[PDB]
């Protein structure tokens, strides 16, 4: 069971420097006398690691309270401990650190390791009460007071202690690196005797891998379990604890870095170079031996014209009546705001097939014009409304060009278009003299010749009318049911846009590197005042014909010339 | 609301003559195609005849040389002269205004011929 | 309302030279001091443009009449007017220029422009009557006599006048380019003062875009609107009009050309180069700076071997005797040539129900095997030969599985199988225990048990023989008449074909560059008589191992060697 | 009709050499004075071809028996005949040579060739009885005794005789090559006069193509058709046949080879080079003129760590006590080695059904978690443990969802769970308010309300305890005998696996080029003992960082360095 | 040309016996079926009887127990013994070769029985 | 291993009293449920009674108002007072620990009542 301790009182943080510590073997590969470049999660050199006393005496009276805060776990942790009496005992990892979510507990008693993952009910101040026996004093018996309850245990592990016995200035430095990658909790460790160094010593020791646990949980925070040698019921005036917490632990956070590791002849890492530290290190990593990039944009500018009218999709999609597949209904959409989320998220349609444009970005593009085609087609022939396809509908009634850009919308319409007797107002051609060109529409009714004799406008032997009716009945099968079809072909040209998405114009910043979007033209660069004169029909500028050097702002008619941000 | 006015049917003995009339009113875009279709109870819409704006006349084989369509450009109306009637022509007929894309539909005219 | 003028009398055409006029800005992009190559509809340099007097006085009496003909609109029109008194007022564009097709009217009065897209009923001589006021004379009042009626208007535009006021040798040149592309009527214009030049001046002036109308109609012809200051009721002897039509207008037609345009420092097009005009201009375009391709074969030759192994379709369709409807005559057709045209083109048969294959491409398809089924049936039962159908024949005689590929062909056989006394040699089952499987041939004569008692091969009460005979007579009605029926089921498998169509050959042209197809070997080249000797088993020749230098013609065995057409 | 000959007695094979014979024209392309390299099916030069006497006299008495053993047809055959009396007449080809499969017959009488493809019923000893006429003797009349019956003929061909008339040492050599490619039977042939050469002559003669038959059948074996001039009914002592079979035929089998063919000026093949014969020939083919590749590994090696851990299935399957069917025994299984062969192959388990997983791949697969469910149920109810099933146990006890992945295995525990007085320790519900959800466990003992009145935890009228006991007795029938059942439910999730089937390891071969698989890395190379020292956590070697130079053997900890097999 | 030769009819008084013979030549593939058919002037072909290669004999109820069919496998011929003749049997008879393909009929044999 | 100790039965003349006891050791998770069952030679396990951790007491109709279960939370043990005994109660009684998992029974206690 747990025991409540005093409030931690939010001690101010204190920092120290990590002089090239925390380098671990990233792989299990023996490389000898070679310099290998690895891009992994490393502790950056000469970083500030935050250090906490195990026992802090900060009160005027002389109160002794553990400094045991809950800390973040940002893509790994480098945990170093300078101690002499085994006061640090283990860690607890998780997101919420209660019974809602699973947690990992690693503890060290005098004998072995305890590794568990359960739905662990940790109290506010976990610790282990440590007491010696009355006669031997060789080992210290530990009473856990970490959690109230544990359930749903999915892992158990026991091995030789992570922490050696420390049972008077023979301090020891124990360094661990914890990573949580691909469901695996990886622990690396190294133990080094230290002498007369209060902070992290200056030197190099590489961390050998210790364990990989197939843990498979989510970790965001962690804590440290400490050993209470004194009594919580009766706190002594002084010396009941361990010399007012001389021993302490330092925490640093790993980051994605590129390191140059030097494996010596016996296969051990002897030195490392942090490429991002100083330009000398950048040079060393460039030569792989031990002996414009300055400006980025911070803000984005969106500029679009004053347009408020809404594009008449409802007159096309919520329309009452739709044309025959040889009389294709083309409606032009322009000078209005088009909200494609209404159509995309409604989900009434069955076919959302968009070519040349991803369907989630129509709100992010502005086009010169939209062409909306209304159709009443079979289910089975819906597969024929797409570029590069063949078939009666795709060959004789409407061809999408092989480079078509736009979206084909297909939705069923049994309860609108079918009637009990079969709705026969939709006529489709079975025969034609030759194949169409894309977006061609022939409404000719000339009776075709099937034989060698001419028909002269009269059907008969090898003479047929082009048009057949369609048995659209509410009892027909899915392949034979009616599907209302609209094709939106979007025109993206070097012409000013009339149909725009639900965007927001922003302010204009000048003489600064910025991400810009003028009338749909996206880019990154700096803008200056230009003395160029644009004729009123002109909108862009390209003196070199492969980059837009100038542009006209849509709101203010001033002409701004664009210099590339890279120098 | 383009409307197709159909009139001129009824009961006629075998061998008689009738003149149906269809008036298309409203938008009825100029390059139009006016057609007449047949439907008998238990049977299909049998495409009787079609006239375009080119003045060309198109007829099926069922009523060879018997039915004629005349046009009125001033009112853009159409008249079906139905002569040499046979009991096989007993069917309700309808008008098909192709127009440009909105294809319209008439209300119908009963044509009965028997003895 | 319109006023009838005199007959135009079909004045002979007259031409003039266009010294590099009609260059317009193709894009809306500012370019400075750069040479840009654009392929677009341009008026070719030094072309013949046809010029008309606004008022022509050619009669001996002195008859004065507008030269206002309806001219074609071939992929755009360059229209220039040299004038001083605003006697040209606008244009009308369309196909039929009546109430049958939509028309576009552009007219300029003293105040603004009027642009309409409607159903105009244009008269033969559309025009504007111009009269000054009695006191001011600063502006001219116009009476429109252009169209009798206008309907179905789908457009309207008003803006600043296209033609400036011209209110004595201060002639002015107004140049327009009209294009009708992608449903857009694009007008480019330019105005330049001219001096002492009767024809088009020598020089360069670029046509800046004036407007883009989304009229989206079809235009094939166009006309010009002229104004009579004179009176049609009373024509004066002379000087009633404007100095006998000194002003005039020139029309030329655009063509797809590649131009090199020179944008100067201020962004104006100063000079252009027409890449197809001379070899010189061709060099300038190739170097993009201002400072065997000759033979192409015209005809095609196909030579294929003789069509000898011909189908015994005559033994099937012209057979004297067709088997009984319960001994179906199934005949193998293979290893021979199949001419289906003879049968289809003859069309002496009544049916050609071809399923899975169109009947006109049967000659183009060489199949693996052919099954030919021959018999005679009643006409009212002919409808039962198709898959998915039921009936006595379809369910009990010969089941056609829903996935047929093949043709059913039946023809009248009244004068062949019928006799006066009734031909009962054709036997027909009306009873069976169950329906068939497809293409099953049951020729059993077992008496069927209609009741509960067994028949033991003896008729009686509820016992009947299977076959009843048919009363084929020459006086029978169409439904009861005999009909000779043959079903060709065609096998398309992953196996080599044995029945092929009549491979049609052509004539041979020697010593001329030609597309050739010898025995499936297709190529382009010239053919000569060769002295090579081929071994009888050899068909082609390849002396260099990568090009076929020689070939043996399939029909006449001479050996023709192929010289590449490119010299 | 066929005649049964004597036993062939399986004469021992005899071989001879084919000195550059059997080169045919691979194409129909005229090439002149050029050296062409073709990769195709050719008879290798200087090969051993097996030769048979047409008539062999091997018995002590002097018996004459035709020699024609059914021979394989391995991707084509070179068939040569040295004869003088036309005693070889044709061949038969097929797979079974009976009425089951289609077969091809080629036979040559004195007039023409018969080529048939039918379902022949070939007898054991086909031949043709040849007899001369009493007066003319110019031609020989032939009586075929090849097949008992012929059915389903799908081909027919007749042409000029394959073998010329041979009607005394004017021996002639006829060489044929038969290929069967892409449904086409290709025959090439050549006839040459020979003189005083018993075996195949030394020289070069190219085989000109003869026929391409679109036979399209499968060919595996073939036989020779021989002419019987003697009488079977009365065999003569000697000379009744043709000089004791001086004539003979030789068979060789084509192989895929690359040849260099030399076409001379007239277009005929006058010489060839077999690129794989000798290094000189290889050099000639390399230069296309007439004037590490040596080590490949033979065996594979797999080395994996031993199965130190073992899944405790024994405490599940050999457990002394099994739980009642309404407090089911679920045990979680993880972090151990699972050998499913011990269970599957034990030959003492009633059923082995595995849903979503094949039970023979269980050891190969690794499972995240395994849930072992142990209990005892009745025999007739064992069919109720499978998904989608119903019944008191399937609906009320333990529902199995339709989408199981896992195995149900139960056995009769007659001698374990039954007692003489009846074992009523296994308690069973018959009533519940509603059916379960899958893997739901209800251990409530609330008395169910069968009537409308409440029971309030007391039985009575329409109130019953949930659980009735089972009469397990050793005298009960197979349906009423006890059955121990365990259901092993497996979890395949995107999570690390804790249970793996005992990874099969093999022996180690050093100092030989082998395929190796160490700890999941596969490679090809030779292994040697290395003096390198690995750190205990290091497993592999990469000194040049791109190739695994060394590796650590998992079972024995020695370090083996891998040399690439290619010297 | 498959040919069926029929013979053995004529005039017989009531109660007499006749012996018809019908021999098949031409293709006549092995699985054949020979039948005899009756017709009187004014009626249809009355199927007298049928025999297959199975040796099964099938007779109609009209002449129960009175007419018999015999086979000759060597010549593959068929023979009707027509005994106990009645005026109701006055009809011309024909052969029907079912075979496997195109069926062949005979030329006819007159059988007259009256008193 | 979960063990259930049962004690306190034997021979009692009709009308006497006994106090049987089950003590549970092992895992026996806190939400356990203890019931006692009856078995006479020739019959099945008839549920005598049940106590849950809720302190609720449920008894069968056979022994109405005569037998009572007492709980000891300190040792988590259970005692059946068997009073007003009848010859019909002559049966061995067993314990059932429902618990939350694998269930465990007792060894049995002979209770005989007769005169």
């Amino acid at each position: 069971q747990c025991v409540n301790l005093t409030t931690r009182t939010q001690l101010p943080p204190a920092y120290t420097n990590s002089f090239t510590r925390g380098v671990y073997y990233p792989d299990k590969v023996f490389r000898s006398s070679v310099l290998h470049s690895t891009q992994d999660l490393f502790l950056p050199f000469f970083s500030n690691v935050t250090w906490f006393h195990a026992i802090h005496v900060s009160g005027t009276n002389g109160t002794k309270r553990f400094d045991n805060p809950v800390l973040p776990f940002n893509d790994g942790v480098y945990f170093a401990s300078t101690e002499k009496s085994n006061i640090i005992r283990g860690w607890i990892f998780g997101t919420t650190l209660d019974s809602k979510t699973q947690s990992l507990l690693i503890v060290n008693n005098a004998t072995n390791v305890v590794i568990k993952v359960c739905e662990f009910q940790f109290c506010n101040d976990p610790f282990l009460g440590v007491y010696y026996h009355k006669n031997n004093k060789s080992w210290m018996e530990s009473e856990f007071r970490v959690y109230s309850s544990a359930n749903n245990c999915t892992f158990e592990y026991v091995s030789q202690p992570f922490l050696m016995d420390l049972e008077g200035n023979f301090k020891n430095l124990r360094e661990f690196v914890f990573k949580n990658i691909d469901g695996y909790f990886k622990i690396y460790s190294k133990h080094t005797p230290i002498n007369l160094v209060r902070d992290l010593p200056q030197g190099f020791s590489a961390l050998e891998p210790l364990v990989d646990l197939p843990i498979g949980i989510n970790i965001t925070r962690f804590q440290t379990l400490l050993a209470l040698h004194r009594s919580y019921l009766t706190p002594g005036d002084s010396s009941s604890g361990w010399t007012a917490g001389a021993a302490a632990y330092y925490v640093g956070y790993l980051q994605p870095r590129t390191f140059l590791l030097k494996y010596n002849e016996n296969g051990t890492i002897t030195d490392a170079v942090d490429c991002a530290l100083d330009p000398l290190s950048e040079t060393k990593c460039t030569l792989k031996s031990f002996t414009n990039f300055r400006v980025q944009p911070t803000e984005s500018i969106v500029r679009f014209p004053n347009i408020t009218n809404l594009c008449p999709f409802g007159e096309v999609f919520n329309a009452t009546r739709f044309a025959s597949v040889y009389a294709w209904n083309r409606k032009r959409i322009s000078n209005c705001v088009a909200d494609y989320s209404v159509l995309y998220n409604s989900a009434s349609f069955s076919t959302f097939k968009c070519y040349g444009v991803s369907p989630t970005k129509l709100n992010d593009l502005c086009f010169t014009n939209v062409y909306a085609d209304s159709f009443v087609i079979r289910g089975d022939e819906v597969r024929q409304i797409a570029p590069g396809q063949t078939g009666k509908i795709a060959d004789y009634n409407y061809k999408l060009p092989d480079d078509f850009t736009g979206c084909v919308i297909a939705w069923n319409s049994n309860n609108l278009d079918s009637k009990v007797g079969g709705n026969y107002n939709y006529l489709y051609r079975l025969f034609r003299k030759s194949n169409l060109k894309p977006f061609e529409r022939d409404i000719s009714t000339e009776i075709y010749q099937a034989g060698s004799t001419p028909c002269n406008g009269v059907e008969g032997f090898n003479c047929y009318f082009p048009l057949q009716s369609y048995g659209f009945q509410p009892t027909n099968g899915v392949g034979y049911q009616p599907y209302r079809v609209v094709v939106l072909s979007f025109e993206l040209l070097h012409a000013p846009a009339t149909v725009c998405g639900p965007k927001k114009s922003t302010n204009l910043v000048k003489n600064k590197c910025v991400n810009f979007n003028f009338n749909g033209l996206t880019g990154t660069g700096v803008l200056t005042e230009s003395n160029k004169k644009f004729l009123p029909f002109q909108q862009f500028g390209r003196d070199i014909a492969d980059t837009t050097d100038a542009v006209r702002d849509p709101q203010t008619l001033e002409i701004l010339d664009i210099t590339p941000c890279s120098f | 609301q383009v409307q197709l006015q159909e009139s001129g049917g009824g009961l006629v003995q075998a061998g008689g003559s009738l003149r149906l009339s269809c008036a298309a009113s409203g938008s009825i875009f100029s390059p139009n195609t006016m057609g007449w279709f047949r439907q008998a109870l238990g049977k299909q819409r049998e495409m009787v005849a079609v006239i375009s704006s080119i003045a060309s006349t198109q007829y099926a084989n069922f009523v060879k040389g018997r039915f004629t369509i005349t046009r009125d450009n001033t009112k853009n109306t159409v008249h079906l002269q139905m002569n040499s009637l046979i009991p096989e022509d007993t069917a309700v007929y309808y008008c098909y205004a192709v127009d440009k894309s909105q294809d319209y539909w008439g209300q119908g005219t009963q044509v009965t011929v028997s003895s």
